[PDB]
């Protein structure tokens, strides 16, 4: 029954959740477990049964109260509308954004310090933070009213959707679109994945139901790209082809089918192994060459696969004028049928 | 030669000061900017300008080849260095000489000797300037040290023989702290400046800092074209100063006088400079150093002795006599403030922002020297130093009543600036003072000044009533001009329409990370706090590390933050190297 | 190595470089052909495309889709001129306060032509419209098809006039008309609900005049064949007459405070307050001024616009083709600050009877206001449809079928 | 106390002008807007006018959502 | 707005000429048209090629005449080589606006195919009172 | 309209002004905007000073007279030859060469009484409140 | 009557003051 | 409550007068 339920909140060391004890497994199956390693509320965090844990049942109340003061009372009513029309001028909290991408693209850093600045203000509230960390789905608010944000983070595994990233987004994606919030992407991500662990985890599926949740989602759809967009995290990342409404760019994207490096050791591997060092100057050239070119902003822009490239201070105030166009969107046409079917 | 093409080797107010001279010489300007001040007024007043390219200093204005490189393709005969950077490195010098270009400058022997501070000491005991009970050669070891400490008495300070910039000094109370001092300034003066060589002399607990402007010739004349008090002092770096020197006998004037002059002429010294030194609540003198270039300061000596002292450093490298042959007299009083874009409210810290307003004051006895207009933008390469105000009137108390004003008609926004210090201070019975001494020193502001400045937040709204629009209207009852505010939801007499849809409003939550317990740091990754440079990498690739560890120095507006280790583990994924540019929230290492 | 300030340009392998770059190629926009086309256009006294598009929305509500794109053709040479934009300035904004979509065709690029690229253009702002239920306003000049592109222009032009129909019915659509629009370009006009024309700047026609000199010896000017005063007063397609373009721009305002942004969202009240009392406790001196309005003599006109503009409230109306058959009056008012649709017989021209034109006028005016739910007030003062074989060959019965 | 108040940024005005000036305020001040008997009255909402394809989504996000938003 | 209104099944057969504007009335692709077939025969175009040819080639023609050249024969060879390469079905075919070009014969048989699939067409409006035709 | 006001600064300048960016004139008033004083130790330098400060010194939107100061601070008749210079009460209608090119709603009020007090009370004439 | 600062005073009113 | 630069200042009207 709580599996069902759309937000599961467990205390340390307190909340535990399993199937089967460890009596029944030990003799059974013969494993020794704890109730840590079976189900305690990190390791279910970790798997993601649990979408948050706290240290005690005050906290827990709390962030239920948090949680629903993002969101309407059900399918049909309207949220609540908190602390509207602030700071309607250019504020130096977004020119801190023109150089908050550092310059070189092997670096990474903490998205918060991007999603702290592009939205009303700080109350950024986070939803399963230790599922798939590499993904954040949380609640913001725009010139008032509550959005979804689905950001990727660099900081985590380069960013790269993993398999519980990508359910992570799926379910989240689903929940907003059953309770009308507009959905934002922030996007910098390599894609899906790569390894035979994560073939085995079934990559494949996962990321196909965020595919599917993406483009089933009836929401205002808004996507920003921070520098890297490559293959299918650029197209699950809420891409205009995946019916988001309206896309923008940082000049730091770069949109492509793949990083440089990945073209770089496609290209090499027609040649023998770098034994010559042409083969290395080769390499070095390319590389140059490409990130000049293939992975920019500018070729996207202008076969208007993203409708702007924008300096980064005007995110939060395009972001207003955005949803405030979308507020009424009428998604279609769609035919009505009793449900779209979902990879599983 | 003489000069016909200047190049200005710096930034800033200083870059536009030096501009400005050169303009009152009909010399043709050359600038030279680094990418972040593509777009500054120096760039903008100069004749020519060249871009070095390159986002720090370490690979824009400190770069020898970058700058002999635009003198050369812009043709220019001459370079000044302003101040700070290259100005008062002797290599730059010789290699500005050697190059065939008119080094605007003291020569660098001259800059050699007086940058070694024991050189310097020995000159100024040949000088016979009177110093300050001390060791007349580096020390050897704690011993030593306790030693002198027990022949000439406590307090003591132990000093870097090359350290600057307020960096290089450590004193000690009493004989159980000189151990661990001596062991800390020395194995910090190895990494801040190789030279681990220090000195160890007697500190005097509340000095007045006082300077000679000096003017030296080639041909052999020296003026002192006055004198500067700059005891207020926010770490060891100036912030407000006052031109003539008050509140001093004139046999302390003219043992100043004097013994400038005989420093100059001992040290072989030419150009502009100064000789800087203590003076204590005793009344005694002592040298403190000598700073080979144009000090910052010298307008409140410009206003008050009348000589420009820029053009007079023309004139000496054009190798003409000094044509002021003596002393000049004052005519009045002059205070310089620094505009610092440093909080006053969060400890002097400096911070980057845009200057969404800058609106200098004008008119009587108001000067504004300014490197920024509205629409300048401040990153965390350079000095917080936006501009300086110089107010003179023809007493001390008239000065500070103008200076009053002067300081309330003042308004920069968008960041936070030390005015509201200046404002406070220019009403301070401390720095008023009883008419003939001060209570201020060059610990005053850090001690015992009454730090009533709240902390900046610009326009941000922070508590729940400031989320609330508000429409500003001027009304006129009677004829008296009032500015109302009204807020958006205001209802009086009845009124409707407040939070018409159903608004709830709540105290909205500050831009940054939980902070409670943790911010980043729940995580394994390192991340740098701030914009800067990264200096210092105090780790390497798999070291274990624990909690408290430093892991690296941020360079940021030329303070140095320590970025340290927030848990136990091992260094994965180092991910900078010594000089690399670095952005808030950059990972720099995984502690795990 | 050291650079001269005019010639350097910042590192694009660092992010503030990166971001110069993005400020070169956002200001290369503002002249895509190079500023001697934008002063040749002000010294032929017309705004630029974009300066239309900041004259009619509200100041800095405008945002920019597409404003970087270039065509992709390689036909016949057009490769080697790949002006930024297209030729079609797209987006959305504001007006009085209400979100709109907007776009407006560039003259300057290819004589404003349709391109594929341009095209697209034009149909993802349409498709936005369209799925936000808020108002697209086109403004309109060009020489058709880009010639040297393909049937892919005319696929282009097919998507845009069934995009049109789609919308139609669902989103007010406005067309201004501030050039030559010839060929395609004449057509989506025609399926949007109002077309307000620059009474010397601009005209509309199929085939241009050399091509019905070529088929007919007809010689015609530009101006006589599609002018806004031919398609005002003789073919009905134009709704509106401005004597400027800041007057068109002021009419398309005018226009956009009756109609709601969709057919479903409700009309914009102003606020009016009613006061107490019966209706003949009500009176007014204005309303009294009536009572002696119509000539004792049954067959003595009288002009109706002096009970439309004492019905309406501030006398504020707003004449919809006021210069196309003026025997009858149609357009918006408010009473009691609901917008209304006026329909009213004109005694003054051909007694006030009803004609093919006049009965095509009325049709779709209160087939727009119906879309709308506007209510529509009728004064009637029709003494019959006007007799005559003329009438008769033209489909009198036919047309007048329509206004049934 | 998180009242968001009238200021006077400027001026210094006598008991006598602050009366004035808020007595022209407060009958300035607006009247009932957004009125507390606001209603609820479906009758004839355009929504209901449409014609709707027997398949249309619409019907979902439109017309039933307009219908039982409350 | 009655061709792209009509949700009934659309097929259009192009017998020669489909230019201009008149290609977009006369059921094009775009419009909604269900099916586009086009016989051997058919000629798709933006315009007739002696319309075509003296504005693409402006610059030609006018050189030539300044020239004093044979501009009248120049204008033939031009007319003859964009009628030879554009005049055709093969570039809506190649952009995918007509569906297969066919041998005449087969016309009956694509319409009846046509015609038997399509008659239930599942496609839809925005949801609308009425349109607004141009009246 | 001033629509642009660059005040000239640093060394040797004072500005004494009645307009910044934004303000209008007409001419009901002085039609002056502003008095830019130089300062230095000579004539000569204080002339190089002002030299500098009315190039520095940039107005638009109007018309000034600034192109003068800055043609007459270049003179041979206005630089002082050692211990005359030329210049006279008539000398700029008379013998300086003029060479330079051309230029190229309503409030509320109320009327209240308070006390003994009569008070006018005017206040912005769209105030929402 | 107002009060201005607990103050009493009172004000007179044009018939037709609104907005 | 009215604010003076901020010095407050409580104020009392009748609880009408539009
Ligand atoms: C009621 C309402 C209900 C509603 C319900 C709604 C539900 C609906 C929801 C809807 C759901 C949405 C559905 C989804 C959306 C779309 C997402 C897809 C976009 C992407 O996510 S996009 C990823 C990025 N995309 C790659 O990495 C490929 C490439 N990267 C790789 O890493 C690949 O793993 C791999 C294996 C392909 C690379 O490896 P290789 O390319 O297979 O091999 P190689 O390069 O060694 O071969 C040599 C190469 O040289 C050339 N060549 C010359 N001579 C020969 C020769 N003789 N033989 C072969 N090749 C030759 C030639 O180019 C060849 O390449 P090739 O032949 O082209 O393959
Ligand atoms: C279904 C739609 C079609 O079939 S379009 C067929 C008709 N289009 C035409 O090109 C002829 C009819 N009208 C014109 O082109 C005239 O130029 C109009 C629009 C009336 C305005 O004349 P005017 O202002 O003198 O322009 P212009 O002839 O000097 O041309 C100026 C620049 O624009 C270009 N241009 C013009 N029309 C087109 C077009 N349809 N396709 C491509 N380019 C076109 C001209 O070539 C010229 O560019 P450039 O100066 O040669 O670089
Ligand atoms: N002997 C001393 N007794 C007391 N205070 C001293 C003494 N020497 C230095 N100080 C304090 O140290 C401050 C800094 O002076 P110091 O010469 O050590 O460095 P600095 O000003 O950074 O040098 P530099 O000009 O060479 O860059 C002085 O202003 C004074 O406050
Ligand atoms: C740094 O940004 C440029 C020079 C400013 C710092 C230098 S250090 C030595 C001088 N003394 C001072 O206070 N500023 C100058
Ligand atoms: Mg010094």
């Amino acid at each position: 029954s709580p599996i069902q339920t759309d937000l599961l909140v467990a205390v340390r060391d307190q909340g535990y959740m399993f199937i089967t004890g460890p009596d029944v497994i030990k003799d059974v199956t013969g494993e020794d477990v704890t109730f840590d390693e079976l189900g305690g509320a990190d390791e279910q965090a970790k798997r993601g049964n649990i979408h948050k844990v706290v240290n005690s049942e005050a906290e827990a109340y709390q962030y239920v109260r948090d949680y629903l003061s993002f969101l309407p009372s059900n399918h049909f009513d309207n949220p609540p509308i908190v602390n509207p029309g602030m700071e309607p001028e250019i504020t130096p909290h977004d020119l801190e954004l023109d150089s908050i991408v550092p310059d070189a693209d092997n670096m990474a850093y903490d998205m918060h310090e991007i999603l702290l600045r592009i939205f009303d203000d700080g109350d950024v509230f986070e939803i399963a933070e230790q599922r798939g960390p590499a993904m954040i789905t949380a609640f913001a608010r725009v010139d008032g009213h509550p959005v979804g944000v689905i950001a990727n983070q660099p900081m985590v595994l380069s960013g790269a959707i993993d398999n519980e990233a990508s359910d992570k987004a799926a379910s989240f994606i689903r929940f907003c679109d059953s309770y009308n919030l507009p959905l934002v992407f922030v996007v910098d991500t390599p894609g899906a994945m790569p390894g035979v662990a994560e073939e085995k985890g079934g990559i494949i599926k996962r990321g196909g139901r965020f595919f599917n949740a993406i483009v089933e989602a009836d929401v205002p759809k808004v996507t920003v790209i921070i520098r890297k967009a490559y293959g299918g995290g650029y197209a699950v990342m809420g891409s205009k082809q995946l019916s988001a409404d309206l896309n923008f760019a940082w000049p730091t994207a770069r949109i492509a089918v793949i990083g440089a490096e990945g073209a770089a050791q496609l290209l090499v591997k027609r040649f023998p192994d770098p034994n010559a060092p042409e083969v290395q100057k080769i390499r070095d050239d390319f590389i140059e060459g490409y990130n000049l070119n293939m992975a920019t902003p500018w070729i996207a822009a202008e076969r208007g696969y993203i409708d702007a490239v924008i300096q980064p201070h005007e995110t939060r105030l395009l972001l207003r004028k955005s949803l405030r166009l979308l507020r009424d969107k009428q998604n279609g046409p769609k035919v009505q049928r009793k449900h779209g079917l979902l990879p599983l | 030669s003489k000069i016909s093409k200047v190049l200005v080797a710096n930034r800033g107010e200083i870059a536009v000061r030096v501009i400005r001279a050169a303009k009152d010489a009909g010399l043709a300007s050359v600038a030279v900017y680094a990418e972040p001040d593509a777009d500054a007024p120096h760039v903008r007043l100069a004749d020519e300008a060249f871009a070095l390219g390159g986002q720090t200093s370490a690979e824009s204005y400190l770069v020898f080849e970058k700058i002999l490189d635009a003198a050369e393709k812009s043709g220019a005969n001459a370079i000044h260095p302003g101040y700070g950077f290259l100005s008062e490195n002797a290599d730059f010098a010789q290699a500005v000489i050697d190059a065939g270009l008119i080094w605007i400058g003291p020569s660098p022997q001259s800059i050699r000797d007086l940058g070694d501070k024991v050189t310097a000491r020995h000159i100024a005991a040949r000088a016979k300037a009177p110093l300050v009970p001390g060791t007349p050669d580096p020390v050897k070891d704690a011993d030593e040290v306790v030693a002198f400490a027990k022949e000439h008495g406590v307090p003591v300070a132990i000093k870097a023989a090359f350290g600057g910039g307020g960096r290089g000094m450590k004193v000690a109370r009493t004989l159980e702290e000189i151990p661990e001092l001596f062991e800390s300034a020395t194995r910090e003066a190895i990494a801040a400046f190789g030279r681990g060589e220090c000195f160890v002399e007697r500190y005097l607990d509340k000095p007045r800092h006082v300077e000679a402007q000096v003017i030296a010739d080639q041909h052999g004349n020296v003026v002192v074209a006055g004198t500067r008090d700059c005891s207020l002092q926010r770490r060891f770096q100036k912030l407000v100063e006052e031109a003539p020197a008050p509140f001093l006998t004139d046999a302390q004037r003219k043992e100043i006088h004097e013994s400038a002059k005989r420093i100059c002429k001992e040290a072989g010294y030419y150009g502009a400079g100064t000789v800087e030194y203590l003076v204590g609540q005793d009344g005694l003198i002592s040298f403190l150093e000598v700073n080979t270039r144009l000090q910052v300061e010298h307008p409140v000596t410009e206003e008050t002795s009348g000589i420009d002292l820029v053009r007079q450093q023309f004139k000496i490298a054009n190798g003409e006599p000094l044509d002021i042959t003596e002393d000049p007299t004052p005519r009045g009083h002059s205070f310089e403030f620094r505009i610092n874009g440093e909080d006053a409210g969060r400890g002097f810290l400096p911070a980057p922002g845009p200057v969404t307003k800058f609106v200098a004051p004008t008119g009587p006895g108001v000067r504004m020297d300014s490197g920024v207009e509205t629409g300048s933008v401040i990153g965390g390469q350079f000095d917080s130093m936006l501009a300086k105000l110089i107010v003179t009137g023809a007493t001390r108390e008239e000065a500070l009543e103008r200076s009053r004003r002067a300081l309330a008609e003042f308004t920069v926004e968008g960041l936070a600036t030390v005015i509201p210090f200046h404002r406070a201070v220019v009403s301070d019975p401390a720095f008023i003072g009883d008419g003939e001494k001060f209570d201020v020193h060059t610990r005053w502001i850090e001690t015992e000044w009454n730090n009533t400045v709240e902390p900046f937040t610009g326009g941000d709204p922070i508590e729940e009533e400031d989320t609330v629009p508000r429409q500003t209207v001027v009304v006129e009852v009677g004829g008296r001009r009032l500015e109302v505010s009204l807020p958006g939801d205001l209802a009086i007499g009845g009124g409707g329409g407040a939070a018409a849809p159903g608004v709830v409003r709540k105290k909205p939550k500050p831009r940054k990370r939980g902070g409670g317990g943790a911010k980043a740091a729940s995580g394994d990754a390192v991340t740098a706090p701030m914009q800067g440079t990264v200096v210092k990498v105090a780790v390497e690739e798999g070291q274990e590390v624990s909690a408290g560890d430093l892991v690296v120095v941020l360079e940021a507006m030329k303070m140095e933050n320590p970025v340290t280790a927030h848990k136990d583990g091992t260094i994965t994924g180092l991910a900078v190297e010594a000089g690399a540019a670095i952005t808030q929230g950059t990972v720099i290492a995984e502690i795990k | 190595v050291t650079e001269p300030s005019a010639e350097h340009q910042v590192d694009i392998h660092t992010t503030a470089g990166k971001l110069a770059d993005l400020k070169r190629r956002t200001e290369e926009t503002l002249h895509p052909v190079g500023e001697a086309a934008v002063d040749k256009v002000h010294a032929k006294g017309k705004l630029t495309a974009r300066e239309r598009i900041l004259a009619l929305l509200d100041e800095g509500s405008f945002v920019e889709l597409d404003a970087l794109a270039k065509h992709r053709s390689t036909n016949f040479g057009l490769e080697k001129n790949r002006p930024l934009g297209d030729g079609v300035i797209t987006g959305y904004g504001t007006i009085d306060g209400r979100d709109v979509c907007i776009f407006s065709q560039d003259a300057t690029v290819f004589g404003g032509s349709l391109g594929e690229v341009y095209g697209e253009k034009i149909v993802k702002v349409q498709e936005l419209a369209i799925k936000t239920g808020r108002p697209l306003i086109g403004i309109n000049d060009g020489a058709g098809a880009r010639i040297q592109e393909g049937v892919v222009s005319l696929g282009l032009y097919s998507r845009i006039f069934h995009n049109n129909i789609k919308a139609s019915g669902v989103i007010p659509q406005i067309s201004l008309i501030m050039g030559a629009a010839a060929g395609g370009h004449v057509y989506s006009p025609a399926l949007t609900d109002f077309v307000v024309m620059v009474d010397q700047t601009s005209q509309m026609f199929i085939t241009g005049p050399d091509v019905i000199k070529t088929v007919t010896g007809e010689d015609v000017t530009m101006e006589e064949l599609g002018g806004a005063h031919t398609h005002m007063a003789k073919s009905g397609t134009a709704h509106y007459v401005a004597s400027g373009e800041q007057d068109a721009f002021d009419y398309v305002r005018d226009l956009l405070s009756y109609l709601p942004p969709n057919n479903y969202a409700d009309p914009p009240l102003y606020p009016v307050a009613i006061p107490e009392g019966s209706i003949e406790e009500t009176l007014t001196d204005e309303d009294l001024e009536l009572d002696t309005l119509i000539p004792d003599s049954p067959n003595q006109p009288y002009d109706m616009h002096e009970v439309i503009t004492r019905i309406l409230d501030d006398d504020e109306f707003l004449e919809v083709q006021a210069g196309y058959a003026g025997n009858i009056v149609v357009g918006f008012g408010r009473v009691e600050g609901r917008p209304v649709g006026i329909v009213a017989n004109q005694p003054t021209q051909f007694a006030g009877c009803l004609d093919i034109n006049a009965s095509e006028k009325a049709a779709r005016f209160i087939r727009t206001c119906d879309c709308f739910n506007i209510p529509i007030v009728l004064l009637v003062d029709v003494p019959g449809f006007l007799p005559g074989t003329d009438q008769e060959y033209n489909g009198i019965i036919r047309r007048g079928a329509k206004l049934l | 106390d998180h009242e968001a108040h009238i200021k006077v940024l400027r001026g210094e005005p006598t008991p006598e002008e602050m009366a004035a000036l808020m007595a022209v305020l407060a009958s300035a001040g607006g009247g009932p807007a957004e009125p507390v008997k606001k209603e609820r009255n479906m009758w004839g909402h355009p929504v209901d006018k449409l014609r709707y394809s027997v398949f249309s989504w619409q019907r979902v996000t439109l017309l039933e959502r307009t219908h039982m938003r409350r | 707005y009655a061709y792209g209104e009509a949700t009934v099944a659309k097929v259009t057969v192009i017998t020669r000429k489909s230019y201009g504007g008149a290609y977009c009335v006369m059921g094009s692709k775009d419009m909604g048209a269900d099916v586009v077939v086009a016989w051997p025969t058919a000629q798709i175009a933006v315009m007739g090629a002696s319309g075509a040819v003296g504005f693409v080639y402006r610059q030609q023609l006018k050189e030539a005449a300044k020239n004093g050249e044979d501009v009248d024969a120049l204008r033939l060879e031009l007319q003859q080589t964009y009628e030879d390469t554009l005049v055709n079905p093969y570039i809506a075919a190649e952009r995918g606006y007509v569906d297969a070009v066919i041998p005449p014969s087969h016309t009956r048989g694509y319409v009846a195919n046509a015609l038997r699939l399509l008659e239930r067409k599942i496609v839809q409006m925005p949801p609308k009172k009425h349109g607004n035709i141009p009246l």
